[PDB]
Order: structure tokens, then sequence, then C-alpha cells
RNA sequence: UAGGUAGUAGGUUUAUUAAGAGUUAAACCUAGCCAACGAUCCAUAAUCGAUAAUGAAAGUUAGAACGAUCACGUUGACUCUGAAAUAUAGUCAAUAUCUAUAAGAUACAGCAGUGAGGAAUAUUGGACAAUGAUCGAAAGAUUGAUCCAGUUACUUAUUAGGAUGAUAUAUAAAUAUAUAUAUAUAAAUUGAUUAAAAAUAAAAUCCAUAAAUAAUUAAAAUAAUGAUAUUAAUUACCAUAUAUUUUUAUAUGGAUAUAUUUUAAUAGUCCUGACUAAUAUUUGUGCCAGCAGUCGCGGUAACACAAAGAGGGCG
């Protein structure tokens, strides 16, 4: 109990929500760019410099970020049925209806994922314009002189 | 230091002396029959002021301090009453001076050891009818209502539904002869609430203290800046109390600016039944993380904090 | 629920929460809780005494100690200084015991449907109650802000009204009527 | 049903008065076992109904918590549902008749009225 | 609620009950030969004339699959084995190798 | 004092104490020890559970009498 | 437990598994690493939480119950199969029992039970009706998983009655409303003779009740199938009904020379010198018998030892 505090006072614990993307979309350019950004190589610096050996048998610079493609991703995994065929059979009609009902889902779930990351980045961004401008916005209002400073002695000579 | 003492009275009486024998009486017992007085054939004590009920919209409380312990009075002239060494009933030598003049809050005081608990008023089926239709008929807000003759929110709609409740029992008879007289006797058992009367009133701006505010804090500024309530509620991060007394008016069930829109946006599918089928299933839109019943939660069946509840019938469940 | 034993006694002397004639003597007798020449703990047990005997006297002490809440609530008035004269000190203490009255028992007590808070409680369990229109038999009920309960006439008449006598009693009375008259 | 993974009901609550939990988990680990993903709540027990309210015309309800989204993407990566969820869900609207079983042929009963969505 | 007609493979009580099998034979005097009492009595009524837990159930799932004109007939009730369970069947086949066919 | 020199099922032998009006406590009798010491006595750290084993409850003990394994008369 | 480590610390090779490194196997070179902020050794021990206990809190404790993670299924090693076993499989050894005396069978830490070790821990129940698993195209079959019930106050939570109640008998007829009803004669348990009580406590009266009864034929599950099972309320007759969250009023139907039938809750266990709530007083014992967590009681004289009467907690 004493724990849950940190968690919202509520008891137990759920299984850890996994993404229906698993890796950055091609779409989110803004990672892209993110990643291929130059690599810093000082004090913080990230990888190896000029003029030093990394050790014989490994890679010098890090693997490539997969970044995928929904068309393609869906493409891959699910293709529609280039051949029609005709299902006067039972079992060939409900094969053939449960089939199209999982693509279907399963499509819409791939475009809704990749619309929502899409919201959110861009959600972000507004919110830390806004956060930004309410910096500045408070700075500045404190910054405001008010009178009623002449009662506070000030050495400014001194 | 600290020993067992019987709860005698703090007022004189007469106390035992030299009892026959076989009469096993008690102090206690022979101040209960000093207090009481003679028990009449018909199982009444018509001498105890207190044993009747009032029928002039003034509460008749116990007045122990200010009676010395003289609980007898004539039950028609209302004169005080004592006893006598002969053991018969008479008048005081000398008049009591305290008794005869109370003030107010005394008198509506129930309990002599505590001041603070006070009886409340009675409001008039005038006033109750009124209010009903002024708040159905009229359209009158409950603000305004309240604004008018003084009382609460909550209880101008209280009685508003109260009086609904009473308009059908009169429409199916319900109401009895012996409600009635229960009605009439605890109507002239209290006092009736004023409008006019300002002390009468209750009052209209009280809000429940936060607890943020309930702490101490303290700021130091020099001696010409001005502050006031809004530079403290932004101080607190709290919305001034003006906001906070606004929002109460609005917050009333049929009282204006009422708005409870936040569930219009989940979503709900009642799904479809045939004959012969017993219930519907009614489905509703959830999101993962934050829905099904948790795994490893705390079991307090066995502790004394189990968490009891009550389903829509009345009955008891665990919960 | 404690089993009833001597609640109405003179000796002891404490205030029950009911209309009977013996707890009226005693109300009338205390004058007052006597806290003088105690120390710490015999005043603290003085008190709990008194204040258990009078609120939710039916209540084992390990309940009591669970629905306890060691937070008081207040109430401010934002026109304390507008309307002017001499401010009270609020009460606080005096909250103690409020949680208790969210109960079904204690707000029939508290309405006059029933002489005292054991025979609000036999009303609710034999069911002559009803909160917002079902039937409660669970004295533990806890109310909320805005609810109704309403009783049964003839249970809030027999809590509010005198005792129907037996026959040969009344027959007693009645010929004693009889000879005032002559 | 088969597939390693499947989407049943896990059982919670206390004897003779039992909540189901719509979850996603392997056919290799236990009823009551952690799941990959918890979808809803489902309680057997229909909402209780009074004797002037049936005549009235009210029919007792059965509350479904469940995540339409998520559902439908397990539904479509290959997750085989058991016989309860498969009849909760295909009532619901997620699923369709195709799922339906000559045991169960509720087509030719006549219908009160059909599904529809709310904006509660 | 509807009484399906009898059949030439079950003209009556004492056919359906000798074709659903698992000894349901004794429960002739229970159902006293009548149609409609077969298609009309449920379970309660059935444990009040005292057929067992196993009997009602079956009895009741063949007179459904009968009212929905599904086969009647009688299914494997399900055995061990000659040599017995599989828990116990490396054993069981060890003593009876060694004592019939040594 | 009256006291016992007892030897436990898990090998220590201690001493205990024989509380109440008489006892009949012999060579080689099963009792319970329990813990709690005679304060007077140095020594012994122990006490036996009366009521319990073969150490009968006290004769005609009517206060306390949980504390010395004496049953309730129902004189009923 | 003050020095430990020789694949030990690097570098090198080529085998080796999809993949790494002294990880195995070789070579192969350098001397190197870990150490008083505790190495190496030796004991003890299954870890943890959004779990349980405690505290104002940092913390401390547990690791039974609800869930995660390891390691085992008599003990040790090794090999197939596989994408993943040193598998509860095989193979050969250790024990310890059986019957087929044989490349024998079996190790209950799966359920229920039996001995034994313990202060101490259940039923050799019922059903696959529900949720899951395994086989099957299905029909269906198997599930000591699971769901129920049985023992056990081990822990919680509910109810386990509540108004009134200090006594009985006897007094002039020889309806427009009385009312402080008085005299009396008796009876009166345990203490006690007054602030010394037990005690409104008992009986008594008035209302209630889950009390054999009397229909639900609810819900768990529906296309069906209910172990639980003698499963929840309103009535002393049921229901459509004029009443729409509302004992419900209409002598509606068979039986009646207005009710004849209701039945009903009975606490134990500690303590009263102070810490520590308990003043109403007595009897016995007399450094003995005996109390006691600490200070301490008991020498005829005990508020502490055994009682009796009162009394204080918890229930
Ligand atoms: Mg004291
Ligand atoms: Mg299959
Ligand atoms: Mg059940
Ligand atoms: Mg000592
Ligand atoms: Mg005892
Ligand atoms: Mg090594
Ligand atoms: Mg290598
Ligand atoms: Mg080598
Ligand atoms: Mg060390
Ligand atoms: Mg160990
Ligand atoms: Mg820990
Ligand atoms: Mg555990
Ligand atoms: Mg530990
Ligand atoms: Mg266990
Ligand atoms: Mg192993
Ligand atoms: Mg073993
Ligand atoms: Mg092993
Ligand atoms: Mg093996
Ligand atoms: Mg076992
Ligand atoms: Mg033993
Ligand atoms: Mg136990
Ligand atoms: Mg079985
Ligand atoms: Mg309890
Ligand atoms: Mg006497
Ligand atoms: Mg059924
Ligand atoms: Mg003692
Ligand atoms: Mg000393
Ligand atoms: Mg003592
Ligand atoms: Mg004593
Ligand atoms: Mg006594």
């Amino acid at each position: 109990g004493k724990g849950a505090a940190k968690y919202g006072f509520k008891s137990g614990v759920f299984p850890t929500t996994r993404s229906i993307l698993k890796s950055p979309t091609t779409k989110q350019t803004d990672i892209i760019n993110k990643v291929k950004s130059p690599k810093p190589k000082g004090v913080l610096g990230i990888g190896y410099a000029k003029g030093v050996k990394h050790p014989k048998g490994s890679h010098r610079l890090s693997p490539k970020v997969n970044f995928i493609d929904v068309d393609n991703l869906i493409a891959k995994t699910v293709a529609e049925p280039q051949s029609i065929k005709s299902s006067n059979g039972s079992a060939q009609k409900v094969r053939l209806q449960k089939a199209e009902l999982r693509r279907k889902f399963l499509i819409e779930a791939f475009r809704k994922e990749e619309a929502r990351l899409l919201h959110k980045h861009e959600y972000l961004q507004k919110r830390t314009k806004e956060l930004e401008k309410a910096k500045e916005l408070e700075l500045e209002k404190l910054n405001k002189e008010k009178s009623s400073d002449l009662t506070i002695m000030t050495l400014d000579k001194m | 230091f600290s020993r067992r003492r019987i709860a005698y009275p703090f007022y004189p009486f007469k106390k035992l002396g030299r009892q026959h024998p076989k009469k096993h009486d008690t102090n206690l017992k022979t101040a209960m029959r000093q207090f009481l007085g003679p028990k009449n054939y018909k199982g009444e004590y018509v001498m105890n002021k207190y044993f009747t009920v009032p029928t002039n919209h003034v509460p008749n409380y116990i007045k122990p301090d200010l009676e010395r312990g003289q609980s007898l009075e004539h039950p028609v002239t209302k004169k005080p009453l004592q006893l006598r060494y002969d053991g018969t009933l008479g008048p005081p030598p000398v008049e009591n001076k305290r008794l005869q003049n109370i003030f107010k809050d005394r008198l509506l005081q129930p309990f002599p050891s505590n001041p603070h608990c006070k009886t409340n008023y009675v409001l008039s089926p005038q006033l109750k009818q009124s209010i009903f239709e002024e708040i159905t008929v009229e359209g009158l807000s409950a603000q305004q209502v309240s604004q008018k003759y003084g009382l609460k929110i909550p209880r101008v709609e209280a009685i508003v539904k109260l009086v609904s409740v009473e308009n059908s029992w009169n429409r199916r008879n319900r109401v009895s002869s012996d409600l009635k007289t229960m009605d009439e006797t605890l109507y002239r058992m209290f006092p009736v609430f004023d409008s006019d009367a300002s002390f009468k009133r209750e009052n209209l701006s009280e809000i429940p203290v936060p607890q943020k505010t309930l702490a101490s804090r303290f700021l130091t500024i020099a001696e010409s800046e001005p502050f006031g309530p809004v530079d403290a509620a932004h101080v607190l991060e709290l919305e001034p109390a003006v906001e906070t007394l606004r929002n109460l008016s609005t917050v009333g069930e049929h009282s204006s600016g009422h708005q409870q829109s936040t569930n219009k946006n989940t979503k709900v599918i009642y799904g479809e039944l045939v004959e012969g089928e017993r219930s519907q299933y009614k489905f509703t839109n959830a999101k993962v993380g934050k829905v099904g019943y948790r795994y490893g939660s705390g079991n307090r069946d066995n502790k004394k904090d189990r968490r009891i509840g009550f389903n829509k019938l009345g009955q008891m469940v665990y919960i | 629920p404690r089993k009833a034993n001597l609640l109405k006694s003179l000796a002891r002397g404490r205030v029950r929460t009911s209309f009977n004639k013996y707890n009226l003597f005693n109300l009338y007798k205390k004058g007052g809780v006597d806290l003088k020449s105690k120390s710490l703990y015999q005043q603290k047990w003085t008190a709990k005494q008194e204040t258990r005997a009078y609120h939710g006297e039916h209540l084992t002490e390990k309940r009591w100690q669970t629905v306890f809440k060691p937070k008081l609530d207040s109430v401010a008035q934002l026109d304390a200084s507008l309307r002017g004269g001499e401010i009270k000190e609020t009460p606080f203490l005096l909250q103690t015991f409020a949680v208790l009255e969210k109960r079904l028992d204690f707000a029939l007590f508290r309405a006059m449907f029933a002489s005292s808070v054991r025979q609000a409680r036999q009303f609710i369990l034999h069911g002559n109650v009803r909160v917002n229109g079902v039937k409660i038999k669970h004295p533990s009920y806890t109310l909320k802000p805005g609810d109704m309960f309403s009783v049964k006439p003839d249970k809030v008449l027999e809590a509010l009204g005198a005792k129907k006598p037996s026959f040969q009693e009344a027959l007693k009375i009645d010929k004693t009527q009889i000879v005032l008259w002559n | 049903t088969c597939g390693l993974v499947r989407i049943r009901l896990a059982r919670f609550g206390r004897k003779n008065s039992p909540v189901y939990n719509i979850v996603v988990a392997n056919s290799r680990k236990a009823r009551d076992a952690k799941p990959i993903e918890v979808l809803g709540t489902y309680v057997p027990v229909p909402s209780p109904v009074t004797k002037r309210e049936l005549k009235r015309g009210v029919v007792p309800i059965k509350d479904v918590k469940l995540d339409f989204d998520r559902t439908k993407y397990w539904i479509g990566v290959g997750a085989q549902p058991s016989e309860t969820v498969t009849k909760l869900l295909r009532k619901a609207g997620i699923l369709n008749d195709a799922w339906a079983t000559s045991k169960n042929s509720n087509v030719n009963r006549k219908v009160v009225f059909e599904r529809m969505e709310t904006l509660e | 609620s509807t009484i399906p007609k009898p059949s030439d493979q079950v003209p009556d009580v004492d056919a359906f009950l000798n074709k659903i099998g698992r000894n349901c034979n004794e429960l002739k005097d229970t159902f006293e030969n009548n149609w409609n009492n077969l298609f009309q009595w449920d379970s309660k009524i059935l444990k009040e004339k005292g057929v067992n837990i196993q009997q009602r159930k079956y009895i009741l799932k063949q007179v459904h699959n009968y009212r929905n004109n599904r086969p009647i007939h009688e299914i494997k009730l399900g055995k061990k084995s000659f040599f017995g369970g599989e828990r116990k069947r490396k054993a069981f086949t060890a003593k009876w190798k060694a004592e019939n066919k040594q | 004092r009256k006291a016992c020199r007892v030897r436990l099922t898990n090998g220590n032998v201690v001493s205990a104490y024989i509380p109440g009006e008489g006892h009949d406590a012999q060579e080689h009798s099963i009792v319970y020890v329990r813990g709690g010491r005679c304060q007077d006595l140095p020594g012994v750290k122990y006490h036996v559970i009366r009521g319990a084993g073969d150490l009968s409850g006290v004769v005609n003990r009517i206060s306390s009498r949980s504390k010395y394994g004496a049953k309730k008369p129902s004189k009923s």
C-alpha cells in the first residue's frame, strides 16, 4: 500500500502495453532528420573520433534505424486475393468473409496508429510553443518595474 | 487521583435517613421520585414541567442550573411548586429571579453543558408552498429563491422534493388524522423561520475549507506592495473564494448553469436481442492500460478495512 | 452489536440517545464532566466513557476505531468582516463523532422517526424504512447528500406516541374515572 | 479454439459471485495468469429489474467494458477468441455471422430491435 | 413447448429410451410411456423423479437433439485401455508381458 | 516454591515453575512448557501450562480459571 | 578468513554454436588481475511488487495469502528428439520398497487420504453446470485444472429486541368536559441505616421476527445442458386491475354452526496498590499458602495472596 502512491493509489499491476508499430515509420521525417543530425564528437561525444582505431572485429558506426513504411508493411503482410474464385462452397464463403474482415481490421489499425503518432508529435510541438510563450510572458511580467520597488534600499553605484 | 463516584445530583435534595429494613431504597431513586413528582393513577406525572409539550412555538428545554432542581410546577396555573417538610407541594418561599427572564440563545439551547448546539427553525407550510410555486410554476431559479428567503440552496431544493411527495400523498388521501395531529404538535413545538428576520436568516456565503488553505503560509514583501485575495489565491495556486462560491451557487441540480456533458465523449453499443432472450449486453468503449481488474490487487477481505457496498436492490455486497 | 446492558442506570449516569424517562433524569442531574484533579489519561478516559455512552453505544470499539476519521470538517464564512461585530470561535473538535450521522439509524433518530438509535436499527432491520424508494434492511447503510429516506407512519406513531394499555389496566383507569365523575 | 494467441476470459471476484476479464493470453499459460493485454471486464450477472419496470418493458442489461480498436487489432493479427468471447464480440458487432455455427442459429428467430450506437 | 411427432425408428418413449443408450432402460416407470412428459419435463422434474445427474443431463441433451432433428444414438463413454491408463501403463504392461507372455 | 526440571522435545533441559494451589507433577511426566520467569528465583525461566498434558488444573479454582486450567462449574 | 588467482589477467591464433568473450578445445605470447570502500574463503538464505504489518516519516519486518522471477519433482552424471531439455523422457549408477526374479516395476513436493516429526495446519466429498486446456471434420470424449460443497471462530464483516416498567387490595347513582384523586390495610430478596448500593435490573404490559408454513419456479447459460441446491422477497390465498420510485385500497374464486393458527432470540473472559479505567464494604491465611510485565505484596494488622458483595475493560 505504501508504494501505491507513486502510481496513483491503485493496487496491482497491468501487463505492459505493447506498440502496434514496433519501429518508427518512414513518414516521421522529424525523427529521421533527428537521427541523421550531426553526431557529437567532443566532451559529450557519442562515438569514435578522427584518428582512433575501433577494436578489431567491431563495427565502428552504430547500426541503421529500420524505418518502416505503413504501405509497404500492409502490402507485405496482408495481400488482396489477386486470383478471384467462385465461392460456391459454404466453407469457402465463411473463410473468405473472415479473411475480408481480418484484413480490414488490420489495415485500419495500422493506419490509425500512424495517424495517432503524427498527431502526438504535432501536439507536443504545439504545447512546447505555448509553454515557451508562457515562460517569456511571465518573465517579462515579473520584469515590469513596479513603483513599490522604491521602498527597497539600493546600493547601485556601490 | 480518581475514584468511582455515583452520579448524585449536584443540586440539593432530600436524602435517605432511617429507612424501614424492608424498603431497600436508594438516594438515586428518591431523587428520581422528587424530580418526577407523584405518579397518578393514569401513569402520568403532571407536576413535572417537562412532562408535556409546549404549544406556543417556544422550545421547553431543561434548565437545571437556572431552576436548581425544581422541575415541579402546577399543571394549569404554571406556578412553581416545591416539597415541604410535611411532604406535600407548596410554592417556594422566595421567587427565583433567574427563571423570570431567559435569553433567547439559552431558550433554544437544548443541553445545558453544550452552548454550541441549537435547535433549527421549522419552515411554515405557507413558505413551503410559496417556494414550491416559485420554483416550478414561476420558474424562479434556486439561487433567486435562496437569496429571497435566506435559505440554503440544498434546503430549498429539498423542500421542493418533499412538498412534491406531500402533494402526491394529498392526491391519494394517504395522510390521516393521527399524522395531522403529529404535524400540528411538532409544528407548535418549534419556532418558525422568518425571512424578514436577519438573525433568523441563514448564511449563504459558507464554502468548504480546503487542505491547501488550512496550512499557514507567510510572505515577506516590502512595506508598500498591495496584497489582496487575488494575490493570496495565486500564491496558493487556488481560484479566488468568490469564484469558488459562485460555482457553488451554480452547482445546484436544478440551479442555473449546470453542465455534465463530459460523459458525452464515450461510445456505447447496445447489442441486439431476439425473441426468447432474457438480457441485453451493453458494450462500451474502453482504454487499454486503464481497464480490467488488476493483477496482484490487495486482498482486504480478511482485514479490518474490507469494503462493503449496496446494490440497486439495497442488498449488502462485498465490493 | 453490543447487547443492551444497564443503559439507563442512575448510578453510572450516562446520557444515552433515547427519550426514556431515566435517561432524562440522568441528563438532568449530570452537571457536566468533572475533569478536576485528573491526569491526562484519566481525563481522556472519562471523556471517552461519556462521549461513547451517548454516541454509538452499540458499536464495538474495534469497529468504531476503524470508522473514526482523523480529519474534521468546517465551513468558512466569507462575509465575516463585512457583517461586522464580534467573531466567534469555530468548535472544530465537536465534529469528532460526525462520521456517525451519515448512517441510516442516526438519520432516523435525528429526524425523530424513532425514540432511540436502537429502535431505529430495529425498524430498519424489520423493514419499515426505504431510502430513495429501496427497502433497506441494513442499519449501517451510509447516506449521501440529496438522499431521501422514509419510515412507516405506524412505526413513527408508535415511536412518538404514548403506550397502548392492556384491557384490564384500561378498565382500572376507567373505574377510577367513573368514581371521580360521580 | 486453436492457435498460440487466444482471446479468452479470466475469472475474478469471489465464490458464488464471478466477474470475468477479457484478455489476450497465450494458450500455454494459466487461466488467471498475467496476459499479454487486458481488453475489458464482463459481469455475467444481469442488472436486477423491478416488477413494475418489467411490465413497463425494461430488459435486464449485462455490462461488457471493452476496447474496440485493440480488439480489432488482435482479431486481425490472428488471435482466436474462445466461444464465449466470440458470442460477446459478434453480438456487439465486432465480429460477424461468419463466426457462427450450425449449433447456434438465431438468424431465423425473430428480432425485437437491432443494435445501435450512442454517444452517452 | 413444441412437442415433435414420433418416427418409425422411435415410435414411442420405450423406443427413445432404448435407442439413447447408457443404461437408461430402468427409467421406464419414471416416464410411464408419456411422450408429452418426455418433451415437457426439465431437470427440476427429473430430479424430483429421482434420476441421476448424468442420466438427466444425457436425456435432456438427446431430447434437444431429436427436437432439433439432430441424430439420436448412443455415443462412446470412453475407456482407459486394456493395459491401463498412461500413468500405470508401463508397470501394467511389464507385469502382463511377464505373467502371460513370459 | 515448587519447580521442576524438564527436558523439552528439542533436547534442551530447563527449569520450569508450577503455579497454583497444589500440583500433581511427578517423575517422568509429560507437560507443556511456556515462557515466563519466576522473578524471585534465580535460574528458573519458564512455566508449565496447568490443564495440559498430565498436569491437572488447580482444584476448586473459581477466579482466573483460564490462567489455571479450570473448567466452569455448570451448577445448572 | 590477509593475502588470494595460474585460464588466473591480456594479447594472439584455428576449431566450435545463428551469434561473444579463456565459454568449451587446442595452440599461443605478455605478465597480469582481485584485495582493509574487505579479495579469497566459511556459514546462513529461494528473490520481488502497484502484496501484508507497522510508523508522522525516512525506514524496519514478512515473502503465508494475490501476482511476477528463479531452481527442483527420490540423489548424481550423460545422451537422443528440438528452434529451445542435462526433460517428472531415456542410460548407468546411489538408496528404499514391491512381484513378474526380469535390458523388471515404483519413488504422491498433482488431488484425497496414512504413519512419523511437531504447540500446531482440513474431505480417501460433488460436477465438468461456468472459464480454460487436450483429441476430433464433427458428433462428442478426458480433465483432483477449475467451479462448488465438508472440517477449522485462523482473519474480517453482518445481525444475535426494544418501547414501558419500582408493589398489591378497599372507598355514597339508595349528559351542556371532570382532573394535583385522597385516605387507608398489608407486602417488601442480598447488603446497609444514608450520599451504600445491587436496581429499570427483574418480572409484567405493547409492538415487532429470516420461527414447520407459502409461491419464486429469479440469477449464475443459453441453441441446450445447474454440482452448488431443501439457493431472495410479499402475503397468512394468489394476479391482470382502476395507483407509474407507489404495505397499497375494489369482502371479484373455493371453503367459514369476522378472524379462528402463529412462533421467536438469554455471553464469555481478564482485571480493581501505582504505572493503568475500577471507594460499598466483609471473610479466610498470617514471610506460610500463594501472586507478579516493573516497582513490589503476605510476620493475626492484606485495597496486591484465595473468596463474597460492588465495580472497570474487551466481547
Ligand atoms: Mg486509578
Ligand atoms: Mg481442433
Ligand atoms: Mg456459485
Ligand atoms: Mg525483578
Ligand atoms: Mg476464566
Ligand atoms: Mg574462467
Ligand atoms: Mg575465442
Ligand atoms: Mg590452452
Ligand atoms: Mg568478507
Ligand atoms: Mg535452504
Ligand atoms: Mg524487503
Ligand atoms: Mg506467495
Ligand atoms: Mg529477506
Ligand atoms: Mg499454498
Ligand atoms: Mg531438472
Ligand atoms: Mg517424496
Ligand atoms: Mg535431479
Ligand atoms: Mg530422469
Ligand atoms: Mg498430498
Ligand atoms: Mg505427536
Ligand atoms: Mg490453525
Ligand atoms: Mg472427480
Ligand atoms: Mg467479528
Ligand atoms: Mg437484610
Ligand atoms: Mg435451467
Ligand atoms: Mg491472579
Ligand atoms: Mg528497590
Ligand atoms: Mg495488581
Ligand atoms: Mg484478590
Ligand atoms: Mg464477585
